[PDB]
């Protein structure tokens, strides 16, 4: 009731002794009192509530999306709500991840584009690979003058795969991937690894047998044990 | 009239016949072939959604078109169209971006979609700063480095659709004790110059470093292990062939920039000479031929310009030697004409081709044409005469 | 350059005192349009005279040497100390006149604490009055309350 009538005072001071609801109340995807509840729980030094709120405000077309110029201050608002968080709440986490999120839309769109100019490539089986075969349907539907179908930016999304972001699944495997099993690990990494010693003995260049694996030491993959070389 | 920066980096690119002056805040373009005088300033703000590391500071350096019809030529009355992709490396990123005109004021979540980003190789033990960009397309983007690092990227997959793919190192950090470039082929690069277009998707690219190693790529868009056609240190040659015409080249001997002449095997050196019984720099126009068809090397002819005499190190730049390869017709090209441009001065001479002994090998015309000192050289491109 | 630097706490501070005497007479004992040219004489001022000090500071080659320190001690006063009290006022219009711009206003100064011009937000964590200031804009809005 509080929270709607603009009675914030009475909410903390007033009765002292239902606190421990207070923060069942807290733990609310929002309280309800619109998109101004969300700032009066940055104000408040209650900002556990708030990052629960946010996700509301993000999915909102009325509420970042009125134009441009309001859109791009919104973003700017809550990155700058996030570095107010003290020890309070320890939502330190959550700070990181809204500085994060313009960084996360640009790999989204950036990977995106390419998949829109044919950024995917042939599949290596045969002379034309088969996901092509689905890739171009989900390219012209999107390339059409017509509504936004969410389904279709997904699929889009993960099939076809940069050469720009290999590197990154063999770094994530040394550091990460122990959790994951090393049967399983073993497996991706070997994988790679059938590649590059396909190519060294089909001719006579080796100095492709190195480069894998002195790669991994310039960011001490051995040392993060279980990873091998190509072999 | 624009904020001036204390670095300000140039090329002007007349494989796509745009010119380019960048800040490290932003990069100003123009059509540099225009056929007025005037021409429009497309200025291009950096972003903030782009991920940068370690310190290398902004080139940018335009690229051909990928949203526009191609252009392999310098081209276009006053459009503004037709202005290429740009490539700007910040940190480890070499980022390109496509469109730079339906940027918007108020929005920059559709700078996004114009953003590509590669991340170059991490660990080096000499350091790292783009120092140097060559647009030698066709075949893509070659840049030093200050330790003597040479990053080749395609620009292009081989669907000819654009994506950055590093192609390979050309040199290599030498992790081998002690020396990271102090007696290795990594020095300091201090020439970037384009080399012959012989098609094929092949550019001739020569790079010269400081040490006075002469390194010959051939450059190719795919390649995995760019082939080194020449790989000789020339400065002991140049110090001993100037005792048999110049009894005063003794000691002092600095190379400052190689350029192709119109024969292409035939590069010409750019020296100096001290005379130490007046104090005078004697810059010394040498003719040296390469055998790449057996890694071989001659001095064919030294000449000494006799009415120049002057010391004259350029202001932004280290003295550069111009000789525009031909790509239009024009009469006769058994004689070069070569410019030595300095600041202050701009000679402009023809030498020996005679193997005259009834008039040596020097003392031919000699034309001098003076400049102030207001000239201050950010960059240069050639093509045609 | 030096007199530039030193003037920018005191100029603000003298339209501060200017302010001073204006606060009593708020609440309607002046007609209400002379009390907000006043109030907006004086906001302008305190913020244009923070910015103009950082800017003077980073091109002046003071933030280019290890010098930097003794100013960047100098800002730290500076700052929290005129944004607080910028801050402190426009509450006391928001009661006294009862005009929700002045909730507003209040609340607009919590943007200039988080923007970085040396890390504004530290010092104030630093000194321990984030909290204290994050507290008196809430309660701006239960003045209209």
């Amino acid at each position: 009731y509080l929270i709607k009538h603009k009675k914030l005072n009475d909410l903390i001071f007033r009765f002292p002794q239902q606190h421990d609801v207070l923060i069942q109340f807290f733990q609310e995807s929002a309280p309800k009192y619109g998109h101004v509840a969300w700032i009066q729980q940055i104000l408040d030094g209650s900002y556990a509530d708030a990052m629960n709120t946010l996700k509301n405000i993000t999915v909102d077309d009325s509420k970042k999306g009125e134009s441009l110029s309001e859109c791009e201050l919104h973003l700017n608002v809550a990155k700058l709500s996030s570095l107010l968080v003290e020890k309070d709440n320890l939502d330190i986490n959550t700070l990181r991840k809204i500085q994060y999120n313009l960084d996360t839309i640009d790999a989204e769109k950036n990977i995106s584009n390419k998949l829109k100019k044919g950024e995917v490539q042939i599949c290596k089986r045969f002379k034309n690979g088969s996901i092509r075969e689905v890739f171009n349907i989900l390219v012209e539907e999107l390339k059409s003058t017509t509504v936004v179908n969410l389904s279709d930016l997904v699929e889009l999304y993960s099939m076809l795969d940069d050469e720009e972001s290999l590197f990154i699944p063999l770094r994530l495997l040394s550091v990460d991937g122990n959790l994951l099993n090393f049967e399983v690990k073993k497996f991706l990494n070997a994988l790679v690894w059938r590649r590059i010693v396909l190519l060294n003995a089909s001719n006579e260049g080796d100095k492709l047998l190195q480069h894998i694996v002195k790669r991994v030491f310039d960011e001490e993959l051995p040392k993060n044990n279980d990873f091998p070389l190509p072999s | 009239g624009f904020s001036n920066d204390d670095e300000l980096n140039g090329y002007i690119d007349m494989q796509i016949g745009y010119g380019l002056v960048n800040d490290h805040k932003k990069v100003y373009i123009w059509n540099i072939h225009s056929t007025q005088k005037d021409t429009p300033y497309i200025t291009v703000p950096f972003r903030s959604d782009d991920n940068d590391e370690i310190a290398v500071a902004p080139r940018c350096i335009l690229t051909f078109p990928a949203t526009m019809d191609e252009s392999p030529l310098a081209l276009n009355p006053n459009d503004q169209d037709e202005t290429g992709g740009l490539i700007i490396i910040k940190g480890s990123k070499a980022i390109y971006y496509e469109d730079i005109n339906s940027i918007n004021n108020l929005n920059f979540k559709l700078s996004e979609k114009f953003s590509h980003e590669l991340e170059l190789p991490i660990n080096s033990s000499g350091g790292e700063k783009c120092d140097l960009m060559l647009n030698c397309e066709p075949a893509g983007i070659v840049l030093s480095t200050n330790m003597g690092r040479i990053f080749f990227i395609t620009i292009r997959n081989s669907m000819g659709k654009p994506q950055l793919k590093l192609g390979k190192l050309l040199n290599k950090p030498f992790k081998l004790g002690i020396w990271s470039k102090i007696f290795n082929t990594n020095s300091s690069v201090v020439s970037l110059r384009n080399g012959p277009i012989l098609g094929k998707g092949t550019r001739l690219v020569y790079i010269t470093t400081n040490k006075g190693i002469f390194q010959t790529w051939q450059l190719s868009a795919t390649n995995s292990h760019p082939t080194k056609l020449i790989d000789v240190n020339i400065y002991e040659a140049i110090l001993e062939s100037l005792q048999d015409l110049y009894p005063f080249a003794h000691g002092t001997l600095k190379i400052w920039d190689s350029h192709p002449l119109q024969d292409e095997s035939s590069q010409l050196f750019l020296s100096s000479i001290y005379d130490s019984s007046c104090n005078e720099t004697y810059y010394i126009l040498s003719t040296i031929i390469f055998d790449s068809s057996s890694n071989s090397f001659t001095i064919f002819s030294t000449y000494r310009l006799n009415t120049f005499m002057e010391s004259i190190t350029d202001t932004k730049f280290k003295p550069k030697i111009f000789i525009p390869q031909m790509e239009n017709a024009n009469d006769t090209n058994e004689v070069t004409s070569i410019l030595v441009m300095f600041p202050n001065a701009v000679v402009i001479t023809q030498v020996n081709s005679k193997l005259d002994s009834s008039y040596s090998m020097r003392r031919k015309w000699e034309d001098i044409v003076s400049l102030r000192n207001d000239i201050d050289i950010i960059g240069s491109g050639y093509d045609s005469k | 350059e030096e007199i530039t630097q030193y003037e920018h706490l005191i100029k603000g501070i003298r339209e501060y005192e200017e302010w001073q005497k204006s606060v009593s007479l708020l609440s309607s004992e002046s007609n209400i349009p002379t009390l907000i040219e006043k109030l907006q004489g004086f906001s302008k001022d305190t913020f244009e005279l923070i910015k103009t000090f950082l800017v003077d500071l980073t091109s002046s080659n003071f933030a280019d040497s290890a010098d930097y320190e003794i100013l960047y001690e100098i800002r730290a006063l500076y700052t929290p100390f005129l944004l607080m009290e910028l801050h402190k006022k426009l509450v006391e219009a928001a009661k006294l006149l009862k005009i929700p711009k002045f909730i507003s206003e209040a609340l607009a100064f919590t943007s200039l604490v988080a923007n970085e011009n040396d890390k504004i937000y530290l010092l104030f964590q630093s000194s321990g009055k984030l909290k204290e200031y994050l507290d008196l804009v809430a309660r701006t809005a239960t003045l209209s309350n």
